[PDB]
């Protein structure tokens, strides 16, 4: 089903996010910018390629029909040939029509999921050290230059390091 | 200071279909299905194909005069037969296990012409004047070139006639031969002869025996009389006998046969064969795509993407697209 | 003050199956395979279908003398043949290529029955006198209505007999034709004649020859002697020219045949007609259904659902339902 | 690929709501009543009633068999027909009877996930200004009228409108 | 003081295919795909194969001389037919429908071989000296076990020879019977006599007549005559008459028939046939095993998993493997 | 998709706990050690087996060549027949081959699923009595002895039993 994040919690996509599928938009005193997520997007990637090739590899068989011709006292069998040829052409046609409804459900929300999954790694780190604005966000009650944003993206941040920093801040 | 986490968005208005929603954006997405085709004969595997022209198959392959620019040495990757060809079986009469003949070529490579009884092998009969106006060569009437079309001389008796050919080859022996039935007793009595007349061929494996029916039918291209046309397969090593007192349409020329390793085909159509390459041939035309599945026909001869009756397959690779 | 998030429960038993977990009871379903039927047979498409009755098929196109109320024009949705029919093939014998004649007539949707050749058309034979207490008429003896029994005459031979039939219609022709196989010489001298005897149909398409076959047979409806019955299509603009000088079953009455375009049927059942309609028919019976699949019967005409062999199929829709 | 929802951390069901699949279920001073989320409901009527034809559609052609003869020297054809015929019905029911042990699984699932992110929707807007009771219910740490009721529901919660005050109120019942 | 939740994880290196992953270790799947086989036959239901040895299918229900070692009553789970067997039909000429025999007799269970006509049901003639160097039986002639070779006696004609066979039992008979057709006229009037001469088969359902049709052949283990071989079913409480002045080769043993109640097999196969059972059959072997799916064969009896082209089909039980 | 659990925020498995595929890891003053949690796992296995067994059910069926013979002259039918063969040989292994990988990862997913409700469950009865590390540990503000540790597990966890000595940790660090 769905994870709740795409057209979800995060209500819409980025334009500005073109190295990646799943990224992070950050700010701090050091600017601005869209960064793609090195991790979820390469697997990402590299499933769906899997998918899509194996999905192609499986319907690399094919029923061939022949050009055989039947007598006017040959009906009988002539319509056999015809039965079974639309037969396997209708079976054909239904797995491949349905195959697409149902997996592209399941890539969708395979984003989905991954989408979910990255906003949750981000916020298992930050904990208290930062406002769950809920839409995808987090205000940090710290100071966090450029470094300090890597080391969310490499899944590293350091929560004891600004732990005092964070809670002191307490109007 | 803060971080947000997001997906890609883009410009993109492709759409695909899901079991929950119709007509969904997405920013990447692959389409399985191929509906285009050039529409034209090309080279399987850098051969050509035999263009019929003119001629039906059963016209080709049993050597009507009309077809002449084809009668010699063919090899094809596939055949093309032209819809409305009108050199066919020019005498009126059928041609037995046609389907099963077709089906058998079809399956075949390549076909040598060689001449299997000469005229001389038949004596006491005539072996010219054998022809009619019904299979014309230019405005003279004519005959198969495959066939003969033998008849009793004027002074003697239609004698018993006999032929032997060994087949000494390794590659079996297509031959055609025939029985010739008048409309009315009076041209059997003047072409072959009263009494009992018979046609009997016979292998190792093969029993074949007919006799004149003679009756009045329909005129057909200015002819009331019928030929049963019958073919057959002698086996490499394999002997044939042909022993007839009348009514013998006598094999004349035959073909070496050449068993093709895979499914050949047969594509009755009107589109030009060319000097060109392709992977997949269909009956409608040459398919060139990466794609896995098409539209476009179940008939074809090569490595073709399945058929199916879809319009669009179209997956999704990339995600819902929803910009700002 | 609180707020809490929850779903929907009902009263529903209602259960389906899943993949890991069979019996769930859901809150909102729908099945979609439909087990019901009306035994019995109504109209597809305001057209009814024909009842053979106590005719079987070989026995209505015939004209067997006991199927009179089934000889005239017809006109069907579908055809219903009861299983134990007792009229079938009268006077003992094959009717050559029967089982295409089956699927020909199943593809067919409407016949008209006429006069092909009048009794008139044979000369200097006993047109009359050609019956048989195998194929009663009432309590007295008689033969099929579409079919001539020709015998000689006593005071001259039996001469070589002419017949002739252009089809100018835009309809195909059925017509059906044999050949007397009487048990001893004694008889087939007494009926025909001696020497070799013939009986020659032919057309534009068609040639035809067969002679006597005298044999010594086990007696069938009295009858040791047999009839090899034959059928064949008269095309619009083709001929039939029949030619005899004995042993021939002639053509009387014919069918100008109309080709359905589309499937026809041909159910073996007991199950009544009905003043009725219906869409989808069987021949276990009609279904009358929104559903996708059905487990009736494989065998129908009309718009039907999918058969398989499932006894149920139950799509859930709503969700797990979990009073408290 | 449950979500753990329904059946799960929200241990039942409401016979009680009546005009939807997923709802809320509300306690204040002006009393309680169910309410369903029609949105949510909505959108998952639009889905299933979407599989549900589109899988219809997709079943909606057929293997017709015939009732064509044999000879009793035509035993090798007939048999060919015959398991041809057996051959798509093994297919089909396959392909029909499976499908409806998946989807079904799918379904199912399909709902757990939506009263999942319908709840992770509410407690995501009162944040700390309620209390999690862990079984899909939520006591607020402030008074919360049917206006307050409505925002909720529909998506428009002000946080921080009340954030003075449920902050007191945490801090007067805890003993520190 | 703390508490993690987590997951199983061991030794297994076994690995699964995923649609997003390949080669996945996982701590526990199943394999449904049996590729394993025990090359050779055993016995189905605790019944034995029937090996035809050194004869062919022909050989053995014709009681071909060489053939002497299944000359009896036979009953098979299934039959298993050698590749390169020298026994067949020893006298050149066509088993008529001969592809629908095999399928008939495959579909059988039991025959039980019983002397159908005596040899004093032909009166007036040579019962023996039927034999050929066609069909020797060490260096001496001999002929089919299920065959009488009637001819001539020198000093008289011969004579019109009749046949009766009711059958009262309640299983079909499998008999054969065939035509003779010497090369020349010397034979012809020396085996059987001039004139018109006629073989005669005839049941309720059944009408036959041949005469001979003289030919010279290529020769066949010395032998430029030809036999044309029939074989036919006669129903319970049909009766067969026979009745021929020559050219008959008439049945001599025939086979009651015993209808297998499932489907039937036969085994073109080289594989030693050994003492044991099997449930699951194959013409490549025995398939033992609780799985699913097999790699083995689509050809076999009993009781066996689905035929795949797959090399493995292994279901995921457990979860992802991660070893610390 | 993925839960995110599995070779997820829970880097890795245990080989040290072999009587389940779901379960705990506890350390206290009386030592530590693994236990499966049985309920998860047995409903596991019952669904695996179903989804294994019903895969099975619904294969139950074979489609049958047969060795039957053609003539010379039977070219057509006997080219028909095979391709009927393939056709249908071709069908069931798209069927068997495809169901497979596609429910491999439905499989694992499930696995994947379930391991991470459990932890939610688990993380819903110690509330701010104990410390969520992000890798699907809890540290607790307060001691938890072996029946403690029974009561998280058995899911019978009592929170305001441990409150004030769970807070009075927070307060005086
Ligand atoms: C989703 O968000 C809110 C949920 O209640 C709604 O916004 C509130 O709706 C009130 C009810 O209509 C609005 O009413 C205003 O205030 C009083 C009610 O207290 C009314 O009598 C007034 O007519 C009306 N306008 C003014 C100027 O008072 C409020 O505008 C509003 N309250 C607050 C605090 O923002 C949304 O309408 C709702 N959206 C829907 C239901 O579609
Ligand atoms: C980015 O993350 C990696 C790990 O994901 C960090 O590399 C680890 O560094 C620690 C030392 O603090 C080592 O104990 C680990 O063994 C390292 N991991 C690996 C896989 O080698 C890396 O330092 C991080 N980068 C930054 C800039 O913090
Ligand atoms: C067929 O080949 C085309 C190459 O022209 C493939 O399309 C490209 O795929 C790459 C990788 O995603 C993209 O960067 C290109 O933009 C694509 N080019 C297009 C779409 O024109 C295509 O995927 C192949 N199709 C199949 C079924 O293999
Ligand atoms: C699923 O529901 C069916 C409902 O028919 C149950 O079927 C009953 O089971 C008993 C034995 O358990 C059998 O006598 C019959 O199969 C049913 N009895 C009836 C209808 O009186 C079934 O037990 C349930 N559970 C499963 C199939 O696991
Ligand atoms: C069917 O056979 C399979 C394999 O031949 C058996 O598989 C095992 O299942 C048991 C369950 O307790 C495991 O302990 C075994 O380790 C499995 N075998 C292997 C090789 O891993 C199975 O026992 C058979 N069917 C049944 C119902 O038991
Ligand atoms: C499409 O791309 C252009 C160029 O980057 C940009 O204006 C915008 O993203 C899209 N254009 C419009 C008109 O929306
Ligand atoms: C989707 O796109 C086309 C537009 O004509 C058509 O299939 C349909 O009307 C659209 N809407 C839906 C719900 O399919
Ligand atoms: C055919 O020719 C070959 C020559 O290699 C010979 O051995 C064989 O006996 C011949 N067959 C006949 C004459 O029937
Ligand atoms: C209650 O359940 C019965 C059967 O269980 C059903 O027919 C009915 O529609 C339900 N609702 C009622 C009675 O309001
Ligand atoms: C009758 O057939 C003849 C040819 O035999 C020809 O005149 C025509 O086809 C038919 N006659 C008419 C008037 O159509
Ligand atoms: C893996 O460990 C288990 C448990 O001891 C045992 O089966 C064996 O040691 C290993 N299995 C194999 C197949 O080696
Ligand atoms: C995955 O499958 C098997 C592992 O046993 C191996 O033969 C194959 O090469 C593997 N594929 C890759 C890409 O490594
Ligand atoms: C065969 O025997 C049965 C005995 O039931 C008899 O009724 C029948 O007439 C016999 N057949 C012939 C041809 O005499």
């Amino acid at each position: 089903g769905l994870f709740g994040a795409i057209a979800g919690f995060i209500e819409g996509g980025w334009t500005g996010m073109i190295d990646g599928w799943y990224g992070y938009h950050h700010e701090n005193s050091q600017g601005s910018g869209y960064a793609a997520d090195k991790e979820s997007t390469q697997k990402a990637i590299d499933g769906i390629t899997n998918k899509v090739n194996s999905i192609i590899d499986k319907m690399n068989t094919q029923f061939e029909a022949v050009g055989h011709e039947f007598s006017n006292l040959e009906r009988r069998i002539d319509n056999l040939n015809k039965r079974m040829e639309d037969g396997f052409l209708d079976v054909w046609t239904y797995n491949a029509e349905l195959l697409v409804l149902l997996e592209n459900e399941r890539t969708l929300d395979l984003h989905d999921a991954n989408v979910k999954n990255l906003h949750e790694k981000v916020r298992s780190q930050l904990r208290d050290n930062a406002n769950d604005l809920g839409n995808g966000c987090f205000e940090f009650w710290h100071k966090c230059n450029n470094e300090c944003m890597e080391s969310v993206k490499n899944g590293t941040y350091d929560y004891p390091k600004y732990q005092k920093e964070s809670r002191l801040n307490r109007q | 200071d803060k971080i947000c986490i997001g997906y890609h968005a883009n410009n993109s208005t492709t759409k695909v279909d899901t079991i929950l929603e119709k007509n969904v954006t997405v920013t990447h997405s692959v389409e399985l299905l191929e509906n285009q085709k050039e529409e034209r004969f090309c080279k399987i595997s850098n051969k050509a194909p035999l263009d019929l022209r003119d001629c039906t198959l059963e016209g080709w392959i049993l050597g009507n005069p009309r077809c002449g620019i084809l009668l010699a040495d063919q090899s094809w990757s596939y055949i093309v037969e032209r819809p409305n060809a009108r050199n066919g079986i020019c005498y009126p009469g059928t041609l037995n296990e046609a389907e099963e003949l077709k089906a058998l070529i079809g399956s075949g490579e390549r076909v040598e012409r060689f001449e299997m009884f000469p005229k001389s092998t038949w004596t006491g009969v005539n072996t010219e004047s054998g022809v009619s106006s019904a299979c014309p060569l230019g405005n003279g009437p004519s005959f198969y070139r495959n066939l003969l079309w033998i008849i009793k001389l004027k002074s003697s008796e239609y004698p018993v006639i006999r032929g032997t050919f060994n087949n000494t080859g390794d590659k079996s022996i297509l031959y055609f031969w025939g029985v010739h039935h008048p409309p009315v007793t009076t041209e059997q009595n003047a072409l072959y002869g009263s009494g009992d007349r018979y046609v009997r061929m016979g292998t190792e494996s093969m029993n074949f025996a007919r006799s004149p029916e003679i009756a009045a039918r329909p005129a057909v291209n200015g002819q009331r009389g019928r030929i049963d046309y019958f073919w057959s397969i002698l086996k490499p090593g394999e002997t044939l006998n042909v022993e007839s007192n009348g009514n013998l349409i006598a094999p004349w020329y035959a073909y070496r046969f050449v068993n093709k390793d895979s499914k050949g085909a047969i594509f009755r159509s009107n589109l030009p064969i060319e000097n060109c390459d392709a992977t997949c041939q269909t009956t409608e035309g040459v398919i060139r795509t990466n794609k896995t599945f098409q539209n476009v026909s179940p008939l074809w001869i090569g490595e073709c993407p399945k058929y199916v009756k879809s319009k669009s397959l179209r997956l999704a690779t990339g995600l819902r697209n929803v910009p700002q």
